[PDB]
């Protein structure tokens, strides 16, 4: 499960678009996935890259960057071995998506609904009924 | 500081004494500062004349005060094992085979150097005042009483408190 | 080599060749063929060979069709142009024929053509020394006797035996 | 050949090895500079600083402040530049109470103790400094002038 | 590991007791931003063409070639450089220089890459250094006298500036 | 004005030479097309000697306006 | 700034790459390559009879006569500065261009 840190990166010239002082020190994402080929994409924080045969990983300051990727490199080479992790400066790796090995538009059982409101949009409560009150506006 | 004190204090005693020859007849008849101020009006760039005294005197001291920039930069940093004042400059041998000298003798050059600062510093404002110069003034015990009419420094604003807020004797 | 000792030998060339000295100091044999480097310094040679006789000869006579002009470097100028229309052609028939319509450095020697030859004869390492030496001399002297004749507007041997002005533009 | 790369063999960090960043002539500079040289104290980091800073100072508030064609013109520039030095280093002050906890260390420029010993040392030599340049500009009539002393 | 020339100062690190001439001078560290085989061929040639021109001050007072006082009438040290650029004297030493200095360029780059010592151009037609003993202490010699010249032909070109009468005229028109 | 001269034999010359100058060094520098007879057709030959008539008319105006002629 | 030679120092162009610099030998070229062709002369008033070099050459030093007055407006010093390091420029250029990339 764990990130092998060992696995090449996609060849790369460099960009001035990829992460900054924050990644080193709060925290930097990273992406890996299977290639059937070397072939060339398009970093999201720049130019081009080559994707190398085998298992790529990635190196990305933002979530939405690494998504970004996942979206292209699922649409246009059709890899959905697509694996996004975050990294804290501690060294510690977090697993992010896909959280539970399916991706979260198939439903998959375990999930729990958090955020789930039991009535309809219009049923919330005015403002005035909880001024001064702790009580939330969903219902 | 010390040695450029030393040098100092000496020359000025020696040019109350006597002067080499043909200086009399270019400087006339300056004392201590005011012949650097005599040579600085005749020289090219600061004045206008055919001397350059003050200059030659600048360019070679430069010339070795450089190499020793050089020298005091390496022995900040700690790449070199030498001394503080040690440039290897002992032609006659008085240290018997070291040129830094032995204890006794560099602690008589601080002791010697600290007192020609002092010194210096004394002939310079004694003649800044009464423009004797140093044996007119240690001839001279009683002072302010007749004193010579000497130039202005190249820094006159220093002595401008002298007559306004300071007694001013003379 | 040996002719500039203070460079290395160029390693393109050796004794073997006719005019050897090892004075290659730029190393355009490095850059170029040999052979075809060979073969234009014989034609350019043997061709200001011909241009030294051709500047001295026309001082002492000059043929009754033409007029001399003033010196025999400036007789271009006063020989009718066609004349020398008709020289610059035959001179380029002469070279689509004694080169067997081989005329760039890809199609020359190609039936192991020798440079300098062209079918006069064989001769000695030692005569085609000769050749060569004299030509690279007549090209020096052609660059200084048609510069000299311009300079002084007036013809070499009279400008020799007469009082040697320097040359002045 | 090529001469922009990667920055330090990371393909994907923000920045790229080129002449103007990697070269020799460049790591030279930047390493011999006051500011990344190695042996220096921060203190001796501000000083030297604070002395190129101060002296250079001078000269702009002198030939084109308000008072530049009085005879005052040195005295004003001087202090126009004392009242600079004195407002950044207010400046100084303020970026170490509010950047840098406190500890221990105090030989690297981005600690404590170390930014207020570059604080201290950028002072003394800026203050040096211009005065410095006070005594030159004072006493020699080429600098007073633009060289037009000459003509 | 201290400087001969200069005690105080550390021995200059481009700087080696194998070159000719050596004596720890190099207190500006100036061996390091150029390359010292550039610097030593630069030297050389500013050497050789310095004791010429020392040289050729001291034998144009001793004397003249025929018919230079033609052409020459007053001018001295300097003024006969003015007047033989208007003759072609100058043009004339200046582009056989140049011609000489086309593989003097070919062989400046031939000791960059380490094939030639620097000031070096094989000349020696009389045999002089054959012994391999005097061909190191004349290369000291040359650079010593080099060096010498260099500061002299400076200081008669100088003494000229100020004086006009040239070196032997200024020693024997003190 | 520079000057021009009216049409001689020595105009001919510096045209033929000119000319002649093109179709050698086309022989040799066009890329895309027996030193002469070999792939030589009209487009290399017509374009070989466009160039001559350009490098003849400014070698013929340039030396009329120096003064060779 | 520094000069580096033919001959191998371990002066790098960027962070990993190793490049000589040819300055002698492209500065040495290229002041020759375009100062000889500019030693054409011109009988117009910019250059005075001269070639491009011979006139600036000749303006260095009559501007240096005149040693802290710098030349004026209208002094042909100026154009004939401009001209020559534009073409000297050009050639430094385009002599590194040939001689570091083509090595021969
Ligand atoms: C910076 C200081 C200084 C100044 C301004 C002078 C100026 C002068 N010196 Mg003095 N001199 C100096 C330092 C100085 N010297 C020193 C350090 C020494 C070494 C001890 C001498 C030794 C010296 C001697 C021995 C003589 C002079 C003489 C002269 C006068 C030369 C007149 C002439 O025709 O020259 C001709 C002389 C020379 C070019 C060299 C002697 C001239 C006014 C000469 C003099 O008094 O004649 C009137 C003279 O004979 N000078
Ligand atoms: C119809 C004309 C013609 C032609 C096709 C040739 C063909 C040849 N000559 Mg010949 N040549 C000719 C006329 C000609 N020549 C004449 C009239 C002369 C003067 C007597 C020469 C002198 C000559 C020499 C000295 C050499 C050749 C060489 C060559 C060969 C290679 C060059 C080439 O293909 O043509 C290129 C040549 C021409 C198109 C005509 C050349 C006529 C000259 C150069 C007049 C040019 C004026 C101008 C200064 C040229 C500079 C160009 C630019 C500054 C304007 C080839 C066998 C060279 C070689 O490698 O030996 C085989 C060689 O070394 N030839
Ligand atoms: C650039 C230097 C230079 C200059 C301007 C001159 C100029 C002159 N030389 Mg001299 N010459 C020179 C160098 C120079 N030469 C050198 C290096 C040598 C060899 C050592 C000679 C050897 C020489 C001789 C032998 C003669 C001249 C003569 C002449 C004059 C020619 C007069 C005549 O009737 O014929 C002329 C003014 C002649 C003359 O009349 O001089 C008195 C003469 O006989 N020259
Ligand atoms: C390679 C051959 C060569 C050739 C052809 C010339 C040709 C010439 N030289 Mg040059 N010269 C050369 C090599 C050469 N030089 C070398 C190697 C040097 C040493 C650097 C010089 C140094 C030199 C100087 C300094 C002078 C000449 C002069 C002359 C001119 C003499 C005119 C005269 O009346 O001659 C007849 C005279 C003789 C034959 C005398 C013997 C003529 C332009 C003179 C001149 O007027 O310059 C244009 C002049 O003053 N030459
Ligand atoms: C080989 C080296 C050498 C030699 C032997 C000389 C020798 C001489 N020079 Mg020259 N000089 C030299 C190098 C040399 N110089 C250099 C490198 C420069 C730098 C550009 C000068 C610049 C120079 C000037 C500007 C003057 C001299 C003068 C003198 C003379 C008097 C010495 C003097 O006043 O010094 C005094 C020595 C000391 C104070 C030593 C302590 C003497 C003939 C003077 C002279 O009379 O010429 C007209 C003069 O005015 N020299
Ligand atoms: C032997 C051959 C020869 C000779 C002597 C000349 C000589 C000349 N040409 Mg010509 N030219 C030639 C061949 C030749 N060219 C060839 C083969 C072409 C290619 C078609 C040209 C194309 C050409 C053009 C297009 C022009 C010239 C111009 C000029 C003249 C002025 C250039 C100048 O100083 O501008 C200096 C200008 C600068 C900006 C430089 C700084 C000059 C007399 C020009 C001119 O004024 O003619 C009247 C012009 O407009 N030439
Ligand atoms: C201004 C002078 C000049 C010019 C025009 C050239 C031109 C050329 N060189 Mg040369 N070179 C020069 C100076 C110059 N070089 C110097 C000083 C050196 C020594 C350090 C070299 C060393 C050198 C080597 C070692 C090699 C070349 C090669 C080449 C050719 C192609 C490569 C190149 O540089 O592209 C330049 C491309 C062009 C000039 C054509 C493009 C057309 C546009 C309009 C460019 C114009 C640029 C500029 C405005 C022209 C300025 C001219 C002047 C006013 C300064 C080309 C013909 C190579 C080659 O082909 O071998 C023969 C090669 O191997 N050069
Ligand atoms: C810690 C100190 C380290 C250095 C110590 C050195 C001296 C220490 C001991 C001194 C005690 C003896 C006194 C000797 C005094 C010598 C005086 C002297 O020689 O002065 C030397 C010089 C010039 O001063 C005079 O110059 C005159 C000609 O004008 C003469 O030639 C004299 O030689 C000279 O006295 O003064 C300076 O050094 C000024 C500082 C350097 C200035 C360089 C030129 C200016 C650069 C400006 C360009 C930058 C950009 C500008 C932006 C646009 C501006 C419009
Ligand atoms: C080192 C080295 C060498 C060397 C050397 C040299 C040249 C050494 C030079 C040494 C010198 C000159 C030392 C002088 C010190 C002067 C003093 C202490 C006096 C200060 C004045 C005072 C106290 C006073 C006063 C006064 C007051 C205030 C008022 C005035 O009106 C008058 C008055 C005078 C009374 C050599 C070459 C030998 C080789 C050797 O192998 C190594
Ligand atoms: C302009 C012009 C032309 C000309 C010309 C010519 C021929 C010009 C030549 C100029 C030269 C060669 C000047 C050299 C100056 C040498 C110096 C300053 C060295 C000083 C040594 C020092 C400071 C000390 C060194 C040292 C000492 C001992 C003490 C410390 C140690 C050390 C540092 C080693 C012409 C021909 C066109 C004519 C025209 O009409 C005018
Ligand atoms: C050439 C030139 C010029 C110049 C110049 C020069 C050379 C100026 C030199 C000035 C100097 C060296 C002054 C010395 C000051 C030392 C002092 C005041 C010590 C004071 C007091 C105490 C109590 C010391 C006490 C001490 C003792 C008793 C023992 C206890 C400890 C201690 C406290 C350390 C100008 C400026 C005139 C311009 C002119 O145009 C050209």
């Amino acid at each position: 499960e764990t990130l092998n840190l060992q696995i090449p990166s996609p060849t790369f010239e460099g960009s001035t678009g990829g992460w900054l002082r924050a990644a080193e020190v709060e925290e930097k994402y990273a992406i890996t996935w299977t290639s059937p080929k070397e072939q060339v994409f398009e970093m999201p924080t720049g130019g081009a890259a080559i994707m190398r045969q085998g298992e790529n990983l990635l190196y990305l300051a933002r979530k939405e960057q690494c998504l970004a990727l996942a979206t292209q490199v699922k649409n246009s080479f059709k890899i959905t071995d697509y694996k996004v992790y975050r990294i804290f400066p501690s060294g510690e790796v977090q697993y992010l998506h896909p959280k539970d090995g399916v991706f979260p538009e198939k439903v998959n059982a375990g999930r729990v609904g958090v955020g789930n409101v039991s009535h309809s949009i219009g049923k919330n409560l005015n403002p005035a009924q909880i001024k001064f009150t702790s009580k939330s506006f969903n219902g | 500081h010390g040695r450029v004190a030393m040098l100092a204090a000496a020359g000025a005693i020696v040019q109350d004494i006597f002067t080499f020859p043909g200086v009399k007849s270019v400087i006339g008849d300056v004392k201590m500062t005011s012949v650097h101020d005599k040579f600085l009006s005749m020289e090219a760039g600061s004045g206008k004349g055919d001397m350059a005294a003050m200059h030659q005197l600048l360019l070679w001291l430069g010339l070795l005060e450089i190499a020793t920039s050089v020298a005091i930069i390496q022995s900040f940093k700690g790449e070199t094992s030498r001394g503080p004042g040690e440039f290897g400059f002992d032609p006659l041998n008085f240290g018997k085979g070291n040129s830094a000298g032995s204890d006794s003798y560099k602690l008589k050059e601080i002791k010697n150097g600290r007192l020609a600062m002092i010194g210096i510093g004394g002939m310079v404002h004694h003649y800044l005042l009464t423009g004797k110069g140093p044996l007119q003034f240690l001839g001279g015990i009683p002072n302010y009483k007749s004193c010579v009419s000497h130039p202005d420094s190249l820094l006159p604003w220093l002595f401008k408190a002298v007559g306004p807020v300071l007694p001013k004797i003379c | 080599n040996l002719a500039v000792p203070f460079l290395k030998a160029p390693a393109k060339l050796d004794s073997s060749m006719p005019g050897y000295a090892g004075f290659d100091p730029l190393g355009c044999s490095d850059f170029y063929d040999v052979k075809w480097l060979q073969e234009a310094e014989i034609k350019n040679g043997r061709v200001a060979m011909l241009g030294v006789v051709g500047l001295l000869v026309p001082e002492f006579f000059h043929l009754p069709m033409y007029t001399a002009g003033a010196t025999p470097y400036e007789s271009y100028t006063t020989v009718p142009a066609f004349a020398l229309i008709q020289i610059f052609l035959g001179c380029g028939a002469v070279e689509y024929f004694t080169h067997k319509g081989k005329i760039s450095p890809d199609n020359m020697f190609d039936g192991g053509r020798v440079p300098g030859e062209f079918g006069w004869g064989k001769a000695d390492m030692t005569m085609q020394t000769k050749e060569i030496k004299n030509g690279r001399l007549a090209m020096l002297a052609f660059g200084g006797i048609l510069h000299q004749q311009l300079f002084t507007k007036m013809g070499t041997i009279a400008h020799l035996t007469g009082g040697f002005k320097p040359l002045t533009f | 050949s090529q001469f922009i790369k990667p920055y330090n063999d990371d393909p994907f960090v923000g920045n790229l090895a080129t002449p103007v960043s990697t070269s020799s002539f460049t790591k030279s500079l930047l390493s011999n500079l006051p500011a990344y040289r190695a042996g220096l104290s921060p203190l001796l980091r501000g000083v030297e600083i604070g002395l190129t800073h101060g002296y250079f100072l001078v000269g702009p508030f002198y030939k084109l402040g308000p008072l530049r064609n009085s005879d005052v013109a040195l005295l004003s520039g001087f202090f126009s530049a004392l009242g600079l030095i004195v407002i950044l280093v207010a400046c100084l002050t303020i970026y170490g109470v509010v950047s840098f906890e406190e500890t221990e260390a105090k030989d690297q420029l981005q600690t404590a103790k170390g930014w207020r010993q570059f604080t201290s040392g950028w002072l003394v030599g800026s203050v040096g400094g211009a005065s410095f340049a006070y005594i030159l500009i004072s006493n020699i009539p080429f600098l007073q002038t633009a060289g037009m002393s000459m003509l | 590991a201290m400087s001969e020339s200069v005690p105080f100062l550390k021995k200059p690190e481009a700087l080696d007791s194998s070159m000719a001439g050596y004596a720890g001078f190099d207190p500006l560290g100036l061996s390091s931003i150029a390359d010292i085989k550039f610097l030593q061929e630069s030297e050389i040639k500013h050497c050789r063409i310095a004791m010429l021109a020392a040289a050729g001050s001291i034998a144009q007072d001793i004397f003249t070639f025929p018919g230079v006082s033609k052409v020459v009438g007053t001018a001295k040290m300097t003024g006969v450089h003015d007047v033989l650029v208007k003759q072609g004297a100058m043009g004339q030493i200046l582009l056989w220089t140049s011609f000489l200095e086309v593989f003097g360029t070919i062989a400046l780059l031939e000791t960059l890459d380490g094939k030639r010592a620097p000031g070096d151009f094989k000349f020696d037609p009389l045999g002089f250094s054959k012994n391999a003993e005097t061909a190191k202490r004349y290369q000291l010699s040359e650079i010593k006298n080099g060096r010498l010249a260099m500061l002299a032909t400076g200081g008669m070109v100088h003494g000229y500036f100020i004086t006009g009468k040239g070196p032997l005229e200024l020693l024997t028109n003190f | 004005v520079p000057q021009t001269v009216a049409w001689s034999a020595k105009t001919g010359a510096v045209m033929v030479l000119s000319n002649i100058l093109c179709i050698v060094a086309g022989r040799y520098v066009i890329q895309v097309k027996s030193g002469s007879f070999a792939g030589f057709g009209l487009p290399e030959l017509l374009a070989s000697t466009s160039l001559g008539h350009i490098v003849g008319s400014g070698a013929i105006l340039g030396l009329s306006y120096v003064g060779v002629l | 700034l520094s000069v580096v030679a033919q001959s191998k120092s371990d002066f790098e162009i960027s962070d990993g790459t190793p490049y000589t610099l040819n300055v002698p030998l492209v500065g040495a070229a290229s002041f020759i390559g375009w100062v000889v062709p500019t030693l054409l002369p011109s009988q117009i008033a910019l250059y005075g009879g001269k070639g491009l070099s011979t006139a600036f050459f000749a303006s260095i030093g009559t501007n240096l006569a005149k040693f802290p007055a710098p030349p004026g407006m209208t002094d042909p010093f100026w154009l004939l500065c401009f001209i020559w390091h534009s073409g000297l420029f050009a050639t430094m250029i385009l002599g590194s261009i040939g001689y570091n990339g083509y090595a021969g």
